[PDB]
């Protein structure tokens, strides 16, 4: 096991590749302490449902086989280029290779990916999937109803041929590439598509097929006897099977993955606490351990809606009376609790900047003189009281440091717990709950469903993107035209680095409104057993690349 | 996305 033989170092999947290898061959043994959302390649968001996708279903475009930079720029994968941009960023062609093949040996056709877009605007029978295909591509004056109340099909989406598909979009659009790397724009064939039963049988365009699933119990993948590696410019599919063991408990996964009776979390939640303990002290199982930031942003948003915070400046004094250590420290430091910030991109995307409009003092514990003077400004000098909203666990502990940071101004808070199942749904994500219980502040996590400006940012502060019947990410219900007509900018934007200085500029905008406190970039440790081949933390996901992975001989 | 999640 891992304990007794040194592996490749402390953050050798971290940028590189940890222990390459050709070798096909064996069983890949992973393990979850929880079960698929969907083996419906529409259906599922968990990013590791999305990752164990790439190794099931091709897509036009796909995520590199990269730890570098170029991991972020989806690549061809079922195409034979890069999208192909036509009309100002509003038309996107592309090419489908030729010959290539589902795993019950049926051809894959342009038909298929429009039918699998199709499929997406049947939200009554295919709920859990991204959405943002949908806007792009309906007519507001004349709806797409989805593939089951209508054989006509999506009229933004034309296939010449069959080897050929062109996406008319309802305005421009930079990152459609991307789109069409998520899962849900895998081809799905209308002849196999079986609808709310799809993912008890779904076909597979990737190396593997689906051989059993027994649901909070066990995924077992066999290899796709129609899959073509000369045709496959991604995936590597090395092992000859891959068994998902599912419903540990998280520690007793920790355990067992250290002890190497699996060998990779597939979940990707990281260590928990008692293995971090444990495997950040041992000098050898320090060398089997990376630790990535994942690309989550954890922040506090604060609600115009809800008085007093409509005022700037009470919203400023929340800001400079934020103790970032102890906020810190709260979610996990001294050493644990993911990389201090003061902006809101992550490092991964070209817009990252220099950017701390509220600065917490030579300590970073809060600048309670400049708070005091925002408090003057907004004619609350001795504070008020609010509420902040959050959910049991970490949540109510960064809370709780929020509670006594802004004590120290006089800002009096009440913490209302949430239900946890629907906290992102119906509790912060729904701007009625925001507005009944008054909460003036919010914690919450959020990573973007794509590597990009758009993907990190729109959702948080985009007018057009405030959720009115919940699942709302827009949290202050920010609408501010000169945000919108910027971000609208940078959609029909070509060169990539007049997109980055627009993207610094929504940035700034977003900061001077003061809606959102961010707190950290979140970061985990994974575990890898040295046995394991291609172990390499992929940069759009912050998760290994579960699909580049072999066994040692 | 939101993150994972006695």
């Amino acid at each position: 096991p891992a304990p007794t033989t040194a592996g490749a170092g402390w953050d050798a999947g971290v940028g590189a590749l940890v222990n390459p290898s050709r070798r096909r061959g064996g069983t890949l043994r992973l393990v979850s302490s929880a079960d698929v959302d969907s083996l419906d390649p529409a259906r599922t968001y968990y990013v590791w449902v999305w990752l164990l996708q790439r190794l099931l279903n091709r897509t036009l475009m796909a995520y590199p086989t990269d730890p570098g930079p170029a991991g972020l720029v989806p690549a061809p994968d079922l195409a034979e280029g890069p999208g192909e941009v036509s009309d100002g960023g509003r038309t996107w062609t592309y090419r489908l290779r030729r010959g290539l093949r589902y795993d019950d040996g049926t051809p894959i056709t342009s038909d298929d990916v429009r039918h699998a877009v199709q499929r997406v605007f049947a939200q009554d029978v295919l709920p859990g999937g991204p959405t943002y295909l949908i806007p792009l591509l309906d007519d507001p004056e004349r709806p797409y109803p989805g593939p089951y109340r209508t054989d006509e099909p999506l009229r933004s989406v034309l296939t010449p041929d069959e080897h050929t598909i062109v996406f008319r979009l309802t305005r421009p659009f930079s990152d459609f590439d991307h789109l069409m790397a998520q899962p849900c724009a895998a081809p799905v064939p209308r002849r196999s598509d079986t609808g709310a039963d799809y993912g008890r049988d779904p076909r597979s365009s990737g190396p593997y097929r689906v051989a059993r699933h027994e649901p909070d119990t066990l995924l077992h993948l066999e290899r796709n006897p129609h899959w073509d590696r000369a045709t496959d410019p991604i995936r590597p599919a090395l092992p000859d099977r891959v068994e998902l063991t599912i419903g540990l408990d998280v520690d007793v996964l920790d355990a067992r993955l250290i002890a190497g009776e699996f060998d990779i979390n597939l979940e990707g939640r990281g260590l928990q606490h008692a293995a971090q303990r444990r495997a950040t002290a041992d000098e050898v199982l320090r060398s089997h351990t990376d630790n990535p930031r994942t690309s989550f942003l954890h922040f506090v948003a604060m609600q115009p809606h809800i008085p007093p915070f409509d005022n700037v400046h009470v919203r400023r004094a929340v800001q400079y009376a934020a103790d970032k250590i102890l906020l810190q420290d709260a979610r996990g430091g001294p050493v644990n609790g993911g990389d201090l910030t003061t902006a809101l991109f992550p490092p991964t995307l070209p817009a990252h900047q220099d950017l701390d409009l509220y600065p917490t003092g030579p300590d970073l514990r809060g600048d309670l003189d400049a708070a005091r003077a925002e408090l003057a400004a907004a004619g609350l000098p001795d504070g008020f009281r609010a509420v902040i909203g959050t959910q049991r666990g970490k949540f109510r502990l960064v809370a709780d440091a929020v509670v006594e940071s802004l004590a120290r101004v006089g800002i009096e808070l009440t913490v209302k717990e949430l239900d946890v199942a629907t906290y992102f749904s119906l509790g912060a994500g729904h701007p009625e709950t925001v507005r009944e219980h008054g909460l003036g502040l919010l914690v919450t996590d959020w990573g973007a469903d794509f590597p990009t400006e758009y993907g990190f940012l729109a959702p948080l502060v985009d007018g057009r993107q405030i959720k009115r019947n919940g699942g709302n990410w827009n949290l202050p219900e920010l609408d501010d035209p000169e945000v919108n007509a910027l971000i609208d900018e940078t959609l029909h934007t070509t060169d990539p680095a007049a997109r980055a200085e627009l993207w610094r500029a929504v940035e700034r905008r977003v900061m001077e409104h003061a809606v959102l406190l961010p707190l950290v970039h979140d970061k985990t440790l994974h575990f890898r057993n040295p046995w394991v081949t291609n172990v390499y933390v992929h940069p759009a996901f912050g998760l290994y690349d579960i699909q580049a992975m072999g066994l040692a001989e | 996305r939101p993150p994972g999640f006695r």
